[PDB]
This record gives C-alpha cells, structure tokens and sequence, in this order.
RNA sequence: GCACCUCGAUGUCGGCUCGUCGCAUCCUGGGGCUGUAGUCGGUCCCAAGGGUUGGGCUGUUCGCCCAUUAAAGCGGCACGC
RNA sequence: GAUAAACGCUGAAAGCAUCUAAGUGUGAAGCCCACCUCAAGAUGAGAUUUCCCAUUUCUUUAAGAAAGUAAGACCCCUGAG
C-alpha cells in the first residue's frame, strides 16, 4: 500500500512523505490500506485529500 | 578472387624441366556454372554461387531446378560461394575455366580430412605413453585430470573423441601444369583429402 | 482474504516512451528509465504482472561519463575456459556498440527473477536519431531527475 | 597574469572574424584559425588588441597566459614566419634537396627522406644546413623534432644534427 | 633516472616539477639527477 | 608458536603422465644512467607473448661433475596429481 | 589502430623557466585487428534464392476438431570415401 501511495501521490505532484506529514497536520487519520484503493480508484476523493494536504502544511 | 572447385583423383612425379622429380596431386574441373550473384542491396555482400558435377535428373527436387533454371543447365551436386572479388566480369550463368591459374603459383588449398573413428588419447594428441615394463599398469593412458582444490576439472582437457572430418586449408602452393583439354591443375604437394572429394583452390591471401 | 487489487494480465494498458540522453550520466538515466518499467508511477502494481511500459532510447553517443571514466570503468568477461578474462572494452563502448552499454547498466538494475527477462525485452536502445518504431505513437518524457 | 595583460598591437594588413570560438587572423602570408574558450571578452579598436576577460576563476589565470601567447604567434606568423636551423657534423653526412623530400644520409647504409605539408619550406645552401621555415611554432617545431631524431648528438665526438647552440657536454674516452 | 621514494635536490639548480600524479626534478646541470617519485 | 579442524580409520618423499596460475624476470622485445671510445658490460624502469637440454654419482631431495645452448628462472595449486 | 616505460613541440599559472592544466605527436615479442577453425538453442532463436495452393460435421466459427492429399521426407534393401 505504501509503494501505491507512492505512485498515485507523485502523479498529484507530492512526494510519497509530505502526504503523511500534511494529513497528520490536516489531523486525518485514514489507514494506508484505505488510501491506497481510494488512489486507486477514486481519483476524485485522492485529489481532494491531496488538495487539503497541499494546503495542510501550506502554512 | 581466382576460385575453382574440384575433384581429387591420386598422387604422381613430374620431372621438371631442369630434371628433378617433384611429388604432384592431380586436381580436375570442368565447365563451371556461376549460380548467383550476391550484392550490398540484397544481401550485404558481394559472392558469387559457383557449382561443380552433373546429376541424374531423378536425383534432384523441384527447388534445385528452380536454381538451376535461370541458366539453363543441368542440376549439380556441389554449391559454394566465393568473397571479396572484385565483380564486374560475372553474368548469371558464366563458365569458370580451369584457365584461370596459368601460373599464379601462390595458392591456398582446402579439403576435409579422413575419418578415423574413435581412437586413444595418443593419435590425437601425442601424448606419449608411459613405462611398459619395470612392473607399471600405465601402458596407453591419458594423464591426470588436474589439480584438487577446485573440485572439478578444467576446459579443455582433451580426451578420445573422433578423428578427422573437418576442413582445413594449406598455405602458399605451387601451380606446374594446366591442362586445358583434360582440365587438370597439377599442384606440389599435399592435400587434405581423401579421393573423389571436394577441394576448393584459390588465390592466396598473404601476397 | 479481503479486498485489495490484484491485477490480471490483460487489464492495463500499454505506453510506449522516449527518452534522448544528450550528456546526462549513465546511472540516472538507468534509474529513471528501470523504475518505469518495472511498473511504477502507475498506482496499479502487482509484483506479478507486467505492469512496465515500453521505452525507447535516442542518441546512445552523447551520454556523460563525469570527471574521468573515459578510460576507466574497464568491464570484464570470463569465458568458463582457463585465463580466459577478457576486458576488452573499457569507455571505448561509446564509439562502437553504444547500444550495449545501456544494456548492461541497465539489466544490473533490474531484478534477476523471469520478470528480470520479460522486462528487460521491453527496451529499444539506439545510437543515432531514428525510430523505426513510428507505427506505434510513442510519447515523450522530460527528466529532471 | 603580467602576460596575460600584454600591450598588443596589429600590424599593417591584419583584420579579424570573430565567429563563435573561431578567431581568424590574415595577412600577408596566412590565414590560421584557431579556437578559444568562453571565459573571454573579446574586443574592439584597430591597431591596439587587449583581453580584458571575466575573471576570477579557480585557478584564476591560465588562460589569460595561454591564449595571449597563442595570439601572439598568430601575429607573428601571419605577419613574419618563423624559422628553425639545425646542422650537420660528423664528417661525410649531406643534405640535398629534390622539392619536397630531404634526401638525408647521416651515416647509416640507408638515405632517409622527410616529406613536408603545404605551409613549410627548407632551405638547403650547403651539405650541412638545413634551415625550416613556416607559419606556425608547432609545425616547424614538430618537423625540427623529427629532423632531429634521425641522430641526435653524442658526448665524445658531438656528431649528429643539433641547433645552431646546443651545449653538447663532452666526456673522454681513453684509446683501449 | 633514480626511481626512489623520497626525493631530494641534489644541486644547486634542481627544479621541482608536477606532470602527472607524480613528482619530477630535473637539472640542465648534470643528467645524473633525473627523479621521481616511484 | 597455539591446539580450532579430521581417531565408527582425511596414506609420506622423489620419479612418470598431464598441466595451469602469479611476477619480486633466465632468454628474446622497448627504454633512462654510467667511472658507456668499439665489441663487451654494471644498475634501474616497462613487459607474462612464447620458450627454458640431455647424461654420470645415492632412494634422494639438496648438491657436485661432463657436454651443449638465446636461456638452462623463482614460486602457488592437500610441499598439484 | 589505441597504449606502457622514455622522448618531445607549443604554452602559461610564476614578465623567466617548464612535455600539461588547455592543445598537439613519436613510442614495444605486450592490447584490439590482420592468419586458421567452431559458430542463430545469438528463446534478441538472423538474411537471401527456389518450390507448394483447400473435404465434413458442427463444439458455432474459436488461432474448433477429424480425415484424405500436394511440395517433400521416412520406413525397408545393396553398400563405403
Ligand atoms: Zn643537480
């Protein structure tokens, strides 16, 4: 799940950490089986987590 | 460049005209039928098909006709090429004469050996025996395989295995007689071949 | 046994890359151009399928060698018969052969199960400028890597 | 870089094309080209040259030196040429000249013949001087070079080719 | 030449010269003192 | 030197057959210096491509000796087998 | 053809000197070619020349099964280069 993650988080334009580092800011608590098959499939919902955790540690 | 094929018939002495007898293989041909023509835009090269006897026609397929047909003669056994000759000169369907080698005297001679079947590690190597007397068991043996700490046995090793049967050419021969109405190079020497084999004969390479 | 994907052979779709390599090093290159086909940067792995694209290489070469190495990095080869090391190349592999630089330096980095075979099958590595691959529409990258 | 500020001055009948590396200085006899580094200013005004260049590099003043010397064997080539004189000792050795072969024979059981490219000359008065001269230092350098190792001096007779001023240093060999 | 590890100017008029990873001296005066460093 | 290793058994030296590897090189090859006139030489740097003998004396290693040759190398491989 | 030791040409950093950092050569029985042989099971399985052209049932048309054939090959027999 983390090398997903790491996939689907660079095509966002994030490097596969500063999600952790921003959801934990964001304070979202989404096990990495979840995000991995909602990057997976939901390209919607990961690019809406992925929105808020550009503005999480945008800060 | 200079290329022709041939039989080989048998071994004779020929005095020379200052009177010294000199050992001659005998070396036929006959008419000899360019086959094909192999350049850079077709096959990255530049040979030439080049055949040597008459078949029966019951001996031959459709395919081998199908070669023979685009100059009109009849279907051959034996099929070669030649490299590294300047053309021109050449058509689909000319004739190589035994012409050809009048006296250029420095020429290359290839064959296959005999056949010998499996023999001992001697006759092929020279390895030399060991002690038959003085009590030994080691009569005709071939050695030991190597050393101990590798825990196997090196390349190369050689051992029985069959005699003879791969082609091997000779170096720098002389050219004595052309006979153009019996088609017959005569050459000094010897020739890796045993009888009615094929031999190809060419110009030399190291001038 | 619950609900993840794995995916089957016949689900994923198929690129085809191009990458020039006008004086960057060989070991980025090589990094970049193994991560690709092994099926990352795409979130549907399996480490069974051939999830990997497909990459072509252009101007084999103009590749850097940094600092020296020109002459240095001496490959070697051993025949399986007594003495028989041959080091016969050297950096001299980017005048003649520059295919088979990337070859090497590129099948190290890949792994060495069968799926080290049927992934390496899909590189393309040419010297000059051309593809003979134009019925195939391949794509173009940008490294900044 | 007290060379690499040099006060040079173009002489009658020189001009200059500046195209990218390429620096090409013609005149009465040539028209060499060479190539220089990026890390130079070129300049302007006619008959007075300067290299004011951007400085402060690593090792701060090599090229100043080099190049640069190099400009100035370009304007003394193509304005004058250059020379290079060699000799001949070591009773019986000759020089004849056929155009462009230097038929030598320096003792051997064999004459030697040295060729030439296009931009040198020889000269050849007498059965020992040869005198090479040219456009470039490199040229006439190498050829004087080649010259030369047919048979270089030795210390107890100083046969062989030299310069005009060699410091051939001489030892003494006793007769047994 | 003298191929010795440590190297010293013998005369007067020795010159201390780099032309490789390697340490020259070298005189007009006499060719006794070609050394390197090897 | 020590005693980890092999006591329900791990057989020594030389010679024969067969080799292979290293270079701190015996010859052949390229060089620098000389207290190198010449032919000879002394020392040091590069270099492992090939080659490196038959006999007398004890079981010999080791060695002495005859006659040759461009030379009659030193070592590792269970003091190779 | 590119090198090893060795020797240069040009030239500065260092108004000189200097084979080197830029640039540019010579240079060995050694390296890679050149000579002889094996070599596409080189699963990256290469290239050229020449020869050969169609029944049935449906499993429903899927790279389906089954049977007669072509070009050609094999079995069996007389043998040796
Ligand atoms: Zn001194």
């Amino acid at each position: 799940w983390i090398a997903r993650i790491n996939a689907a988080a660079r095509m966002n334009g994030l490097s596969y950490s500063k999600l952790m580092h921003g959801l934990k800011l964001a304070e979202i608590d989404i096990n990495r089986k979840m995000l991995a098959d909602l990057a997976v499939n939901d390209a919607a919902a990961f690019t809406a987590l992925a929105e808020q955790a550009k503005d999480a540690l945008s800060k | 460049t200079k290329g022709i094929l041939g039989k080989k018939v048998g071994m004779t002495q020929i005095f020379t005209e200052s009177g010294e007898l000199i050992p001659v293989t005998v070396v036929e041909a006959t008419p000899n039928v360019v086959l094909q023509v192999k350049t850079v835009e077709t096959d990255g090269y530049e040979a030439i098909q080049v055949g040597y006897q008459d078949k029966r026609e019951v001996l031959s397929n459709k395919p081998a006709k199908g070669h023979v047909a685009k100059a009109n003669t009849a279907p051959k056994r034996f099929i070669k090429e030649f490299k590294n000759v300047e053309l021109g000169e050449y058509e689909v369907g000319k004739e190589i004469k035994v012409d050809v080698f009048q006296a250029g005297d420095v020429v290359d001679v290839t064959g296959t050996t005999k056949g010998k079947g499996f023999q001992g590690a001697i006759k092929r190597h020279g390895q030399s025996r060991g002690p038959m007397s003085h009590g030994s068991r080691y009569h005709r043996r071939p050695g030991s395989m190597g050393p101990v700490a590798p825990n196997r046995v090196f390349k190369n090793k050689r051992l029985a295995g069959r005699m003879g049967g791969d082609r091997v050419t000779i170096q720098n021969l002389e050219v004595v007689k052309v006979d153009v109405e019996r088609n017959v190079i005569l050459i000094k020497g010897n020739i890796p071949g045993a009888k009615k084999s094929l031999i190809t004969i060419k110009s030399a390479v190291k001038a | 046994m619950r609900t993840t994907y794995m995916a089957k052979a016949g689900e994923v779709e198929r690129k085809w890359y191009v990458v020039d390599a006008t004086d960057v090093p060989l070991g980025r290159l090589s990094a970049v151009v193994a991560s690709v086909l092994r099926g990352k940067n795409k979130p549907t792995f399996t480490p069974h399928v051939d999830t990997g694209d497909f990459v072509i290489v252009i101007n084999a070469d103009k590749v850097k060698l940094t600092g020296k190495k020109a002459t240095d990095k001496i490959y070697y080869r051993h025949s399986m018969y007594p003495g028989g090391l041959k080091s016969v190349t050297a950096g001299e592999l980017r005048d003649k052969n520059s295919r088979r630089l990337i070859e090497t330096s590129v099948k190290g980095m890949l792994p060495k199960n069968t799926l080290g075979r049927k992934q390496f099958t899909k590189l393309n590595v040419y010297g000059g400028a051309e593809h003979p691959h134009a019925a195939q529409q391949p794509e173009v990258l940008d490294i900044t890597n | 870089s007290r060379i690499g500020n040099k006060v040079v001055v173009l002489p009658a009948g020189v001009e200059i094309k500046q195209d990218g590396n390429n620096i090409t200085v013609k005149g009465p006899k040539g028209e060499l080209t060479r190539e220089f580094s990026s890390d130079i200013k070129m300049n302007i005004e006619g008959n007075e040259v300067t290299f004011t260049r951007p400085n402060d590099s690593k090792e701060m003043k090599t090229i100043h030196g080099t190049t640069r010397a190099n400009f100035n064997n370009m304007v003394v080539g193509v304005s004058e040429g250059f020379q290079k004189a060699l000799e001949l000792i070591g009773v019986g050795y000759r020089a004849q000249v056929q155009g462009n072969k230097l038929t030598l024979n320096v003792g051997y059981s064999h004459p030697v013949e040295m060729t030439a490219p296009e931009g040198v000359t020889f000269e050849v008065p007498a059965n020992t001087q040869v005198i090479v001269k040219g456009i470039n230092k490199e040229v006439v350098g190498e050829l004087a070079a080649n010259i030369r190792g047919v048979r270089p001096p030795e210390p107890y007779k100083g046969k062989g080719i030299r310069y005009v001023g060699e410091f051939v240093r001489r030892k003494e060999g006793k007769t047994g | 030449m003298k191929v010795r590890p440590s190297v010293k100017p013998m005369c007067e008029h020795c010159k201390v010269i780099r032309r490789k990873g390697r340490v020259m001296v070298i005189c007009p005066a006499n060719p006794k003192h070609k050394q390197r460093q090897g």
